C-alpha cells in the first residue's frame, strides 16, 4: 500500500475533484461523514483504498486531497456540500483575489502569495504516509490558476519530493464553454513549464466532453454539471487500478512504464464505453467485443482527433464488470486483424488487459444508465499532435499581433517566455512526427 | 497708440470705450501680430454692437489676417448667427479662402453651425469649394455622417 | 475581486450617475431610504459590489459625489435617491468651472482633489477586496472632463493594482453648441489612453440621433439622452451585479475586452431601445435581439460597425429565454458578418445571460464592442479640435489658467496616433 496525495486546483480541479470524491466514496461504500462499515480494521489499515483515504482513531476515512484556489467561491461550496465533513477543513485552501484568467498572475505576482501555505499543507499529508508514491493534480488549461499556480506547484513539487511521481488531468479548453480569449497562452505556457516536471498527463477536452453528453446523454446544453459526471466517471476508471486489487496499472511508476515510452510524449488518449443514457434504464447489455470496438470509435474519446491518421505506441484496456477474459482475447483477436490499427515498428504490439470484476457505480442524479461491463482504453498514440496543433495556431494566430500580451508582461514576465514556450511546442510536435513513420 | 487699447476694447466688448477711441482717431483698421483687426476680435467674441459700430466707421469687412481669416472666416467658426448676417450685409466676401483652403461654409459645416450653414448657402456659398486636401462642405458631412448636415446641403 | 467604488464628477457626471444609482436600486429592490424590498435571492449576493451595509438592514451605496459648482450638489438631494447617498461623500467647491478644462485640471479643480482623495481612502479601507474604480463624467465641460482627468491620475498613483474604469460622454453640437467643447475632449482623451483600463464611450451625437431619427422625438431633452445612457450602463454592469462567470469582474473583463494598452474605448449598444413610454413594446425574439444589437442605429457611439472590425465583443443578454438559442444566434451572426470580426483572435465574441431583465422589459441585450470603427469619433472631434486650434480660437482662457500651449499639440498628436492604431489593426490580416 503506497500513499497517494490528490492536488486540485482551480475551479475546474476543485469541481471535477469533488465529483471525483463523490464517485470514490460510493464505489468504497464510504458514507458522506467519512464512515465506512464493510471497513473490518478500525483506526487504520493497509487495504488497496487507504492509498486515496488515510483513517483517523474513530473510524473516519479522509480523502488524501488537497483544494486549492486563489478566490473562495467554489471551494466554499466544498465547504457546505453534502460531503463537507469528508475533507480536512485546513486542505481546503483559498485566497482573495483569483488570477483573472492570467498565467502570470497565477504563476509570479497573485500566486506566490499563498504557495509556501500550499507546501506545508502538503507536507502535513505527506508526513502521513508509511510508502508516499506521487501525487494527481487536477487542473484546467485556460484558468489563470489551473495555468498560473499548477506550473508553480509542479516545480516546487520536484524539489521536495524529487523522487515521487507526478501524474496531471488537464482541461484542454474548448470555444463552447470557454471564459476567456487568453486562454491558448495560458495553455501553451503552463505545458512548457511542467513538461518537464510531469510523468504523465490525461488531456480531457471538454470540447469531446460536450458532444458526447449531446449526442449520447441526449442534453442539449449540457453544463458544467453534466460534463464534471462524466469526467469524473472515467477519472474513476482510470485511478481504479490504484484504489483495488489488480495486476495493471498498481503504482504511479507503472503508468510510465506502460504508457509513458518516452518522457515527453507522456499524453495518454483515454476512451470510455459504454456511454448510455440514464433515461434507457432497460437498454440492451452491450457485449464485450461491442465496447471494444466502441474504444477505437473517435467519437468516444476524451480528446478530439483520430487514431486512425496516428500509430500507437502502447495500449492498455481496463475492464469492469461481467467480463470473461477469454471474451476479451476474442475481442481483440479480431481488432487486430479487421480494424488497421498500426503499432510504431519499435514497439510490441500487444495489449495489456485489466479487468475489476465489480460493475461501475453511477451517482445518483448523474445522467448515466448502470451498465453490466465498461471498458476504458489507454493508449499512447501520435494523433493526439492534433490537439497541439489546434492549440498552437491559436497562438500563433493571436502572439503575432502581440494581441493581449501586455497583461502578461504586466504581472512581471518576461515577454521571451512566449517564444521559449512556443518553440518547446514546436519541438512537441516533431517529437510526435518523428515517431509516426 | 490708441490702435492697441481699440484692439483690447473690442475683444473685451466695451462699446464706449470703442466709441470714443474712434473719435480721437484711433485706427479702426489696426492690426496685431499676426494681423487681427478690431472687427476680426468684435467678430470672434460675439460683440455684434460692436461689430455694427466699426462698419459704420471704414472697418475693412475682408480684411485678412497672417493665415488668411476674414471676419466672417471667425464669425462662421465660433458660430454667431446674428454678426454672420450683419457681416454679408456690408459686403463679406461669403467664398473667402483662407491658407488652409477653408471657406466660411467649411469652418461652420464642421463646428455644426447648420443655422449659419443654411445663410451661408443662401448668400453664395460654393458647395464645390475644396480646402487643401480637397474636401468639401458635403464631403466633411459624408465623412463625419451628419445626415442633417447633408440635408441642408441639398437644396 | 468584490467592491467597487463609485465617482461622478460634474454636471453630468453626477446627472447620469444619479439615475445610475435609481435604476440598479429598482433593480435590486432598494427603496430610496436604503431597505431591501426585492422577493428574490438573486439581487442580494452581489449587493456589496456598489453598495455598503449599514444599520438596519440598510444599504447605502458606495458613490463619492464631485463638482466644482455648488448648484448640482442640491440638485441631487432633490431628486428621488438623494438622501441615499452619504453626506460625507458630497465634496462641492465654490464656483463652477465655467467649461474651462484648465480651471478643472490646473487650478481650482487642483484645490478640491485633495478633499476628493481623502473620502476615496476612507471607501478603499472599508472594503474587502477592492475591484477598483468606475466614473461618469462628461469630456465636454471643465469639471467632469479636467478634474475628472486631474482625480484619475491621483487615485491610479495610489491604487495601481486596481481598475480604472470611465463612463465618458463625448460632446456634440447638436446637443450642446459650445465652440471649446472639443478643446476639453481633445485634452480628456489624451488622459483616458494614459491612466484608464476601460472607458464607454456615449456619444451624444448618437443619443440625439436615437432620439431624434429613431424614437421620433422632436426636441429631444437630457433627460430623454440619460434614458438611453442609465439603460446602458445598466445592461454592462450585468455581470458585476449578479452571480456569473462570464466577465464577473473588472480585471476578467478587461483582460478578455482589452488586446492592446492605449485601444480600450468601448462601443457599447443596447436592444430595444425604449423612449420613456414604452407603453406596450412586446418582447422581441432572440434573433431579434440579435440582428438588433449589432445594428448602427442602436450603438450608443456615433460610428458604423460595418465600417471597421471587432477586435473583442461581449454581448449580455437578460430575461427568461433559451440558452441553446443564444448560443446559436451569436454563432450565426459571426458568419453572416464573418468580415467585420478579426480572425487573428479566435473566439472573441463572449455571450452572457442574466435570468432578471430591466425593469419595464422582459428581453433586453446588451452589447460591448471593441471594434475599430470607433476611429470616426475620434476623427469627427479631431477636426473639430483642429479648426478650432488652428485659428488659435479662446486659446488664452487655458493659458490664462497655466496651460503651455504645447500641450494641445500632444493631446491632438497623440489623438491622432489612437486614431492610426486603430487603422493599423483594421487593415492587418492573418497573412
Ligand atoms: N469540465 C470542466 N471544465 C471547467 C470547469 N470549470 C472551469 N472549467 C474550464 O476551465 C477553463 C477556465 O479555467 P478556470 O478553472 O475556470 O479558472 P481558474 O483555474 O479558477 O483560474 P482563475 O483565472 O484565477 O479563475 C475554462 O475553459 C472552462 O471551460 C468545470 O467545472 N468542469
Ligand atoms: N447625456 C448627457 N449629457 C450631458 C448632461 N449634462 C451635460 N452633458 C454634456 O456635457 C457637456 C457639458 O459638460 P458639463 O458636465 O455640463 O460641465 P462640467 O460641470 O464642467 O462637467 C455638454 O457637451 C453636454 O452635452 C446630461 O445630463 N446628459
Ligand atoms: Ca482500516
Ligand atoms: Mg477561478
Amino acid at each position: 500500500m503506497r500513499e497517494c496525495i490528490s492536488i486540485h486546483v482551480g475551479q475546474a480541479g476543485v469541481q471535477i475533484g469533488n465529483a471525483c470524491w463523490e464517485l470514490y466514496c460510493l464505489e468504497h461504500g464510504i458514507q458522506p461523514d467519512g464512515q465506512m462499515p464493510s471497513d473490518k480494521t478500525i483506526g487504520g489499515g493497509d487495504d488497496s483504498f487507504n492509498t486515496f483515504f488515510s483513517e483517523t482513531g474513530a473510524g473516519k476515512h479522509v480523502p488524501r486531497a488537497v483544494f486549492v484556489d486563489l478566490e473562495p467561491t467554489v471551494i466554499d461550496e466544498v465547504r457546505t456540500g453534502t460531503y463537507r465533513q469528508l475533507f480536512h477543513p485546513e486542505q481546503l485552501i483559498t485566497g482573495k483575489e483569483d488570477a483573472a484568467n492570467n498565467y502570470a498572475r497565477g504563476h509570479y505576482t497573485i500566486g506566490k502569495e499563498i504557495i509556501d501555505l500550499v507546501l506545508d499543507r502538503i507536507r502535513k499529508l505527506a508526513d502521513q504516509c508509511t510508502g508516499l508514491q506521487g501525487f494527481l493534480v487536477f487542473h484546467s488549461f485556460g484558468g489563470g490558476t489551473g495555468s498560473g499556480f499548477t506550473s508553480l506547484l509542479m516545480e516546487r513539487l520536484s524539489v521536495d519530493y524529487g523522487k515521487k511521481s507526478k501524474l496531471e488531468f488537464s482541461i484542454y479548453p474548448a470555444p463552447q464553454v470557454s471564459t476567456a480569449v487568453v486562454e491558448p497562452y495560458n495553455s501553451i505556457l503552463t505545458t512548457h513549464t511542467t513538461l518537464e516536471h510531469s510523468d504523465c498527463a490525461f488531456m480531457v477536452d471538454n470540447e469531446a466532453i460536450y458532444d458526447i453528453c449531446r449526442r449520447n446523454l441526449d442534453i442539449e446544453r449540457p453544463t458544467y454539471t453534466n460534463l464534471n459526471r462524466l469526467i469524473s466517471q472515467i477519472v474513476s476508471s482510470i485511478t481504479a487500478s490504484l484504489r483495488f486489487d489488480g495486476a495493471l496499472n498498481v503504482d504511479l511508476t507503472e503508468f510510465q512504464t506502460n504508457l509513458v515510452p518516452y518522457p515527453r510524449i507522456h499524453f495518454p488518449l483515454a476512451t470510455y464505453a459504454p456511454v448510455i443514457s440514464a433515461e434507457k434504464a432497460y437498454h440492451e447489455q452491450l457485449s464485450v467485443a461491442e465496447i471494444t470496438n466502441a474504444c477505437f470509435e473517435p467519437a468516444n474519446q476524451m480528446v478530439k482527433c483520430d487514431p486512425r491518421h496516428g500509430k500507437y505506441m502502447a495500449c492498455c484496456l481496463l475492464y469492469r464488470g461481467d467480463v470473461v477474459p477469454k471474451d476479451v482475447n476474442a475481442a481483440i483477436a479480431t481488432i487486430k486483424t479487421k480494424r488497421s490499427i498500426q503499432f510504431v515498428d519499435w514497439c510490441p504490439t500487444g495489449f495489456k488487459v485489466g479487468i475489476n470484476y465489480q460493475p461501475p457505480t453511477v451517482v445518483p442524479g448523474g445522467d448515466l444508465a448502470k451498465v453490466q461491463r465498461a471498458v476504458c482504453m489507454l493508449s499512447n498514440t501520435t494523433a493526439i499532435a492534433e490537439a497541439w496543433a489546434r492549440l498552437d495556431h491559436k497562438f500563433d494566430l493571436m502572439y503575432a499581433k502581440r494581441a493581449f500580451v501586455h497583461w502578461y508582461v504586466g504581472e512581471g514576465m518576461e515577454e521571451g517566455e512566449f517564444s521559449e514556450a512556443r518553440e518547446d511546442m514546436a519541438a512537441l510536435e516533431k517529437d510526435y512526427e518523428e515517431v509516426g513513420v | 497708440d490708441l490702435g492697441k487699447k481699440l484692439l483690447e476694447a473690442a475683444r473685451a466688448g466695451q462699446d464706449d470705450e470703442v466709441r470714443i477711441l474712434m473719435a480721437n482717431g484711433a485706427d479702426v483698421n489696426a492690426t496685431d501680430a499676426s494681423g487681427l483687426t478690431p472687427l476680426h476680435l468684435a467678430a470672434t467674441y460675439g460683440h455684434l454692437e460692436i461689430v455694427e459700430v466699426l462698419l459704420k466707421h471704414g472697418a475693412d469687412v475682408n480684411a485678412i489676417d497672417i493665415m488668411g481669416s476674414t471676419p466672417l472666416h471667425l464669425a462662421a467658426l465660433i458660430g454667431h448667427l446674428e454678426i454672420v448676417e450683419v457681416l454679408l450685409k456690408h459686403g463679406a466676401d461669403v467664398n473667402a479662402v483662407d491658407t488652409w483652403g477653408d471657406t466660411p461654409l467649411h469652418l461652420a459645416a464642421i463646428m455644426g453651425h447648420l443655422e449659419i450653414v443654411e445663410v451661408l448657402l443662401k448668400h453664395g456659398a460654393d458647395v464645390n469649394a475644396q480646402d487643401k486636401f480637397g474636401k468639401t462642405a458635403f464631403d466633411i458631412s459624408i465623412d463625419n455622417g451628419n445626415e442633417d448636415l447633408a440635408e441642408i446641403l441639398q437644396k | 475581486m468584490r467592491e467597487i467604488v463609485h465617482i461622478q464628477a460634474g454636471q453630468c457626471g453626477n446627472q447620469i450617475g444619479a439615475k445610475f444609482w435609481e435604476v440598479i436600486s429598482d433593480e435590486h429592490g432598494i427603496d430610496p431610504t436604503g431597505s431591501y424590498h426585492g422577493d428574490s435571492d438573486l439581487q442580494l449576493e452581489r449587493i456589496n459590489v456598489y453598495y455598503n451595509e449599514a444599520t438596519g438592514n440598510k444599504y447605502v451605496p458606495r458613490a463619492i459625489l464631485v463638482d466644482l459648482e455648488p448648484g448640482t450638489m442640491d440638485s441631487v438631494r432633490s431628486g428621488p435617491f438623494g438622501q441615499i447617498f452619504r453626506p460625507d461623500n458630497f465634496v462641492f467647491g465654490q464656483s463652477g468651472a465655467g467649461n474651462n478644462w484648465a480651471k478643472g485640471h490646473y487650478t481650482e479643480g487642483a484645490e478640491l482633489v485633495d478633499s476628493v482623495l481623502d473620502v476615496v481612502r476612507k471607501e478603499s479601507e472599508s472594503c474587502d477586496c477592492l475591484q477598483g474604480f468606475q466614473l461618469t463624467h462628461s469630456l465636454g465641460g471643465g469639471t467632469g472632463s479636467g478634474m475628472g482627468t486631474l482625480l484619475i491620475s491621483k487615485i491610479r498613483e495610489e491604487y495601481p493594482d486596481r481598475i480604472m474604469n470611465t463612463f465618458s460622454v463625448m460632446p456634440s453640437p447638436k446637443v450642446s453648441d459650445t465652440v471649446v467643447e472639443p478643446y476639453n475632449a481633445t485634452l480628456s482623451v489624451h488622459q483616458l489612453v494614459e491612466n484608464t483600463d476601460e472607458t464607454y464611450c456615449i456619444d451624444n451625437e448618437a443619443l440625439y440621433d436615437i432620439c431624434f431619427r429613431t424614437l421620433k422625438l422632436t426636441t429631444p431633452t437630457y433627460g430623454d439622452l440619460n434614458h438611453l445612457v442609465s439603460a446602458t450602463m445598466s445592461g454592462v454592469t450585468t455581470c458585476l451585479r449578479f452571480p456569473g462567470q462570464l466577465n464577473a469582474d473588472l480585471r476578467k473583463l478587461a483582460v478578455n475586452m482589452v488586446p492592446f494598452p492605449r485601444l480600450h474605448f468601448f462601443m457599447p449598444g443596447f436592444a430595444p431601445l425604449t423612449s420613456r413610454g414604452s407603453q406596450q413594446y412586446r418582447a422581441l425574439t432572440v434573433p431579434e435581439l440579435t440582428q438588433q444589437m449589432f445594428d448602427s442605429k442602436n450603438m450608443m457611439a456615433a460610428c458604423d460597425p460595418r465600417h471597421g472590425r471587432y477586435l473583442t465583443v461581449a454581448a449580455i443578454f437578460r430575461g427568461r429565454m433559451s440558452m441553446k438559442e443564444v448560443d446559436e444566434q451569436m454563432l450565426n451572426v459571426q458568419n453572416k458578418n464573418s468580415s467585420y470580426f478579426v480572425e487573428w483572435i479566435p473566439n472573441n465574441v463572449k455571450t452572457a445571460v442574466c435570468d432578471i431583465p430591466p425593469r419595464g422589459l422582459k428581453m433586453s441585450a446588451t452589447f460591448i464592442g471593441n471594434s475599430t470603427a470607433i476611429q470616426e469619433l475620434f476623427k469627427r472631434i479631431s477636426e473639430q479640435f483642429t479648426a478650432m486650434f488652428r485659428r488659435k480660437a479662446f486659446l488664452h482662457w487655458y493659458t490664462g489658467e497655466g496651460m503651455d500651449e504645447m500641450e494641445f499639440t500632444e493631446a491632438e498628436s497623440n489623438m491622432n496616433d489612437l486614431v492610426s492604431e486603430y487603422q493599423q489593426y483594421q487593415d492587418a490580416t492573418a497573412d
